[PDB]
RNA sequence: UUUUUUUUUUUU
RNA sequence: GCGGUAAUUCCAGCUCCAAUAGCGUAAUUUAAGUUGUUGCAGUUAAAAAGCUCGUAGUUGGACUUUGGGAUGUCCCGUUACUUUGAAGAAAUUAGAGUGCUCAAAGCAAGCCUACGCUCUGUAUACAUUAGCAUGGGAUAACAUUAUAGGAUUUCGGUCCUAUUUCGGGAUCGGAGUAAUGAUUAACAGGGACAGUCGGGGGCAUUCGUAUUUCAUAGUCAGAGGUGAAAUUCUUGGAUUUAUGAAAGACGAACAACUGCGAAAGCAUUUGCCAAGGAUGUUUUCAUUAAUCAAGAACGAAAGUUGGGGGCUCGAAGACGAUCAGAUACCGUCCUAGUCUCAACCAUAAACGAUGCCGACCAGGGAUCGGCGGAUGUUGCUAGGACUCCGCCGGCACCUUAUGAGAAAUCAAAGUUUUUGGGUUCCGGGGGGAGUAUGGUCGCAAGGCUGAAACUUAAAGGAAUUGAC
RNA sequence: GUAGGAUAGUGGCCUACCAUGGUGGUGACGGGUGACGGAGAAUUAGGGUUCGAUUCCGGAGAGGGAGCCUGAGAAACGGCUA
């Protein structure tokens, strides 16, 4: 069944991303998925996205700008702490002059950079670059 | 249609329509209420579009709609306007 | 695929245990059958001389190989031991005493020599390359 | 190695097809792999036709016609001729010839 | 997909997305639970209550109107039945089941059947005394299934 | 659609 | 891999190479992404249990306070986790200083020769889990919610206690206050309902030709079988022809890159009995779910025990051929069996050699079931048949690579070093071996579970060229 | 659990009476270890793998068991008793 719907969400706009599309569509919607897109806006990896209201879970369709190489999840989510972000990001990124793990902290949801820079630890959602 | 020839926000309306219901972007039924009259009588009922039961008139005590596999097929003396 | 919960640590760790039984290097450290084997796990035995023996060659080859019946005095196995250099088994007599070690591939038959483990380090006391070079002398008694 | 898609036979969605008996050597073959050919032709050949309607015991009559379905196993089919060994892309076409 | 079998199929009602009553629509609130209860009184399962208001009264959703589900007025009326009508259900297919069973005892397809739906029963039933819907007590028995209903 | 068994060791 | 009379490979001489006061030989680490949590495999290389259910275990959809004004500050139940701190023997490790002649070390030591000085130095870091204290409240887990016996203000009756009427309790009622208290209904799941569909299952019940045998009648010399024959049957009439009867199997053609079923499997009619998918639904419940040790249901064929049947074919067996032999392939006759009932057995190349659930992911034409819309005919009775356009679900097919792959190939065997959706099983070079032993099931045959000693450099997969 | 005895003292440590409890697929119980535990050692992308008799810390033993005197301290063994 549905496990992660931030999975799905992440796995369609990488396979949307890679096909060429200019838009893809998320369902089902959840404020972690929105967080997690916001991230990514924040950092010039998306354009617009719009959340549809159906009553329901919701829907999002996301502009794509081609910048995108690759979004992903990572299952279970495991801890984190102020001195594994280091280590998480040899294991993840591409390099250390760009790219971006999103953490679950006690202080919201962020990417790794201001999690350093808060020195705040907490459980880790995903990646992008 | 092209991914990129259509937009996901504004879908021309004929292709929501031919979509299945559960797949528009957002849901919504092919169904509808109606109210139909019998060859006769002047009293006028209220009969669901898929109804899975034989309604019958209170007056004449007669049946409007027969159940089916989908639409209700109503009487040939009765007929039916689009209530909504 | 992988069981991947974070509660499942344990089924991981239960997993590879039970899957580790499947390497045979493994198996051979952990099953404890080395203490019945000639050696006893040890990487020499001293043992006395029975009998000296031909083997023939493996194919394609074709040749005699010399080797010596050796028993081990701690624990009385017999094994065959390959004798090795040209004329050394003269250097080897009935009821010599001789010092075995192991023939290289930790238990398995070496070269085109069949169904042998084992080599002669020593005669009596004295090391065969020592005979071989004429350095020392095997001793009279 | 695997040489043909469908396995050499016409089993899809199925467990089990019942198999019928060669019609030359009488081998037992599933149904759906057997090489089966259906056979219309004159009860009396070609060359013994005009002798036959030249004895008519009637002013008009149609001679009749022989219907046989034949279901040959792989190994009598081949040998028979019925069907041959094709190139790795020409046993792809499905259609009868021509 | 199917919880005991293979199929696929995607087939549900597709509610809209005005939760409001129709315009048309002109009876009140407490007129459509006094019509709930004289439903509930004569026999007939909320499923069915909400199948026949469909059906003859206009009542698209009785939500809609009422502002609460029909079992829910059931159960504030005291008429809500003292099992689960889908339990209700399951144990009356396993108790035809059965009762077929007892003369064809080489239909092994019935039994696997039976197997499925006693299955479906205890899993339901747990679920309900989780949720405190059934005596801590309840049980199902085949032995004495019949009863219950 | 009668019948048709076999070819020392290494190496080129 | 060298050595079979021209040996860079053995025994030697010469020369040369590596390390060097060292070097050779005989448990354990790396290399090993060949134990894989990071991070391996399971179509054909070794590999997914025959199929389904199912308890432990693991996993589990969405939803509840955001923003601006300003300026860390003001306005509108229990845990996991993370931050910080304490404390946490030395030695060892990392590391600061220091010319034991250098170095491995050591904890020394330096200026000047002052009847001395540098208060000389003898730092610092690290330290899984678990415990202690602290800040955070995103992501998670457990518990709770509505038969109000709920929250709160006041007051009436009842039950007991203390500091100098009173304070503190512990119960029973009246009134008031309030927005009085229930997220949605997942292209999750279960259940109800409607018209259907199907070679799904069981019981009973019609039919069909053919085969064998028998009965009646006709005719006469061969019939059968093979590559060729013979065994065999035949004037006591074989084979062949017509009619009829009995018995037991088997359900042709229709019949398909079609259908149903968890799989095994399921094809003559009609009735009965329960069951089922998909479709349709502005019906209902509201997370009830996914996958699964243990444990269960079913499970071709053969086989077992005992009845009933016993047409056909036919293990075993017996003959006739062929052959050097022929315990065979071919022919002839046949026991068990083949069919059914009751009870066992539980294995198949039980195959898609390919677990289940969920998401995304190119195009196209066919086809089965259901449904929506349009349209024109029918030797028919609004419907059915056909035509066209669509949606859902299913068995498949064709093209293609921007994908994968050792390729063969695969539109899932894709979305994988840019490695992580959940979950079960399961492989670790080839043999020995699915063997020994123990256990367990079975009447038996055997099933399930399942080693080791020892042996060995390949075995093996895909594809290429040649030869055959 | 109650009441006692014993102990330097808590405690089924032992006695009398009473109750039926306690652990277990989150693996009890049983078996193996060529098993004393730790500080640590080897190898080092990271994760890991293998080792730890031996000089520091803790435990145990003095051929195998058992009992005990002296003493603040021992079930001592370069103490005694069987
Ligand atoms: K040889
Ligand atoms: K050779
Ligand atoms: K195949
Ligand atoms: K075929
Ligand atoms: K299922
Ligand atoms: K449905
Ligand atoms: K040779
Ligand atoms: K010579
Ligand atoms: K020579
Ligand atoms: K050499
Ligand atoms: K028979
Ligand atoms: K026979
Ligand atoms: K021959
Ligand atoms: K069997
Ligand atoms: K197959
Ligand atoms: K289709
Ligand atoms: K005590
Ligand atoms: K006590
Ligand atoms: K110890
Ligand atoms: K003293
Ligand atoms: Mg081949
Ligand atoms: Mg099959
Ligand atoms: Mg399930
Ligand atoms: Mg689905
Ligand atoms: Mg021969
Ligand atoms: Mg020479
Ligand atoms: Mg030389
Ligand atoms: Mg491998
Ligand atoms: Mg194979
Ligand atoms: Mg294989
Ligand atoms: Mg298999
Ligand atoms: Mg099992
Ligand atoms: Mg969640
Ligand atoms: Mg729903
Ligand atoms: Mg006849
Ligand atoms: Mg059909
Ligand atoms: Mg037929
Ligand atoms: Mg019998
Ligand atoms: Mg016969
Ligand atoms: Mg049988
Ligand atoms: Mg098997
Ligand atoms: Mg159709
Ligand atoms: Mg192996
Ligand atoms: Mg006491
Ligand atoms: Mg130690
Ligand atoms: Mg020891
Ligand atoms: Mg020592
Ligand atoms: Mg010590
Ligand atoms: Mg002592
Ligand atoms: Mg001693
Ligand atoms: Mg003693
Ligand atoms: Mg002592
Ligand atoms: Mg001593
Ligand atoms: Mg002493
Ligand atoms: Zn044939």
């Amino acid at each position: 069944v549905r496990v992660s719907v931030l999975n799905d969400a992440l796995k369609s706009m990488y396979n949307a991303e890679k096909r060429g599309k200019r838009q893809v569509m998320i369902r089902p919607s959840s404020k972690v998925i929105i967080k997690f897109l916001i991230v990514m806006q924040k950092h010039g990896y998306i354009g617009e996205f719009e959340y549809v209201d159906d009553h329901r879970s919701g829907k999002i369709v996301v502009e794509l700008n081609g910048r995108l190489n690759k979004c992903g999840v990572i299952s279970p989510r495991f801890d984190v702490g102020v001195k594994e972000i280091e280590g998480w990001t040899a294991r993840l990124l591409p390099s250390r002059q760009f790219g971006y793990i999103v953490l679950t902290t006690s202080a919201g949801i962020m990417d790794h950079e201001e999690a350093r820079r808060k020195n705040v630890g907490g459980k880790v959602l995903g990646f992008f670059y | 249609t092209l991914p990129n020839d259509v937009d996901l926000l504004n879908p021309p309306a004929e292709l929501e329509k031919r979509k299945h219901k559960l797949k528009r972007l957002v849901q919504s039924p092919n169904s509808f209420f109606m109210d139909v009259k019998c060859q006769g009588c002047f009293n006028i009922t209220t009969v669901f579009s898929h109804s899975q039961t034989v309604v019958v008139c209170g007056n004449c005590q007669t049946v409007l709609c027969q159940p089916t596999g989908g639409r209700a097929r109503l009487t040939e003396g009765c007929s039916f306007r689009r209530k909504g | 695929g992988k069981t991947r919960g974070m509660g499942a640590g344990r089924k991981l760790k239960s997993h590879r245990r039970r899957q580790r039984w499947a390497d045979k290097s493994y198996k051979k450290s952990h099953l404890g059958n080395e203490w019945k084997k000639p050696f006893a796990g040890s990487s020499h035995a001293k043992g006395i001389v029975l009998e000296k023996i031909g083997i023939e060659a493996k194919q394609p080859n074709s040749a005699i190989r010399k080797c010596a019946r050796v028993q081990l005095i701690k624990n009385g196995k017999k094994i065959a031991a390959f004798v090795p250099n040209d004329g050394c088994l003269n250097y080897i007599e009935e009821n010599d005493e001789v010092l075995i070690a192991g023939f290289g591939r930790k238990g398995h038959a070496v070269g085109d020599i069949p169904g042998v483990r084992f080599k002669v380090v020593k005669v009596s006391g004295v090391s065969l390359l020592a005979l071989f070079k004429e350095k020392k002398e095997k001793p009279r008694s | 190695t695997f040489k043909r898609r469908n396995g050499g036979r016409n089993k899809h969605g199925r467990g089990h097809t019942k198999f019928i008996r060669c019609s030359n050597c009488g081998k037992c073959c599933p149904k759906d792999k057997a090489i089966k050919r259906f056979l219309v032709r004159n009860i009396v050949e070609q060359a013994a036709v005009r002798d036959v309607q030249e004895a008519c015991a009637f002013e008009t009559y149609t001679l009749p016609k022989l219907y046989l379905k034949m279901q040959y196993c792989v190994s009598c089919a081949i040998h028979s001729k019925v069907v041959r060994v094709r190139s790795v892309t020409d046993r792809r076409v499905r259609e009868p010839p021509q | 997909g199917r919880m005991h079998s293979r199929g696929k199929g995607i087939s549900a009602s597709a509610l809209p997305y005005k939760r409001t009553p129709p315009s048309w629509l002109k009876i009140s609130a407490p007129d459509v639970e006094d019509n709930i209860c004289k439903f509930a009184k004569k026999g007939l399962t909320p499923s069915q209550i909400g199948v026949i208001l469909r059906d003859s009264h206009g009542i698209a959703q009785v939500k809609s109107v009422t502002g609460s589900k029909i079992l829910r007025i059931l159960k504030a009326h005291g008429l809500a039945p003292e099992i689960p009508e889908d339990l209700y259900h399951l144990i009356k297919k396993a108790v035809a089941i059965r009762k077929h069973l007892e003369r064809n005892r080489k239909d092994k397809d019935s039994k696997f059947r039976l197997i499925l739906v006693e299955s479906r029963i205890h899993r339901l039933a747990r679920y309900y005394k989780k949720t405190k819907k059934l005596p801590p007590v309840w049980k199902y028995e085949s032995t004495t299934a019949s009863t219950l209903v």
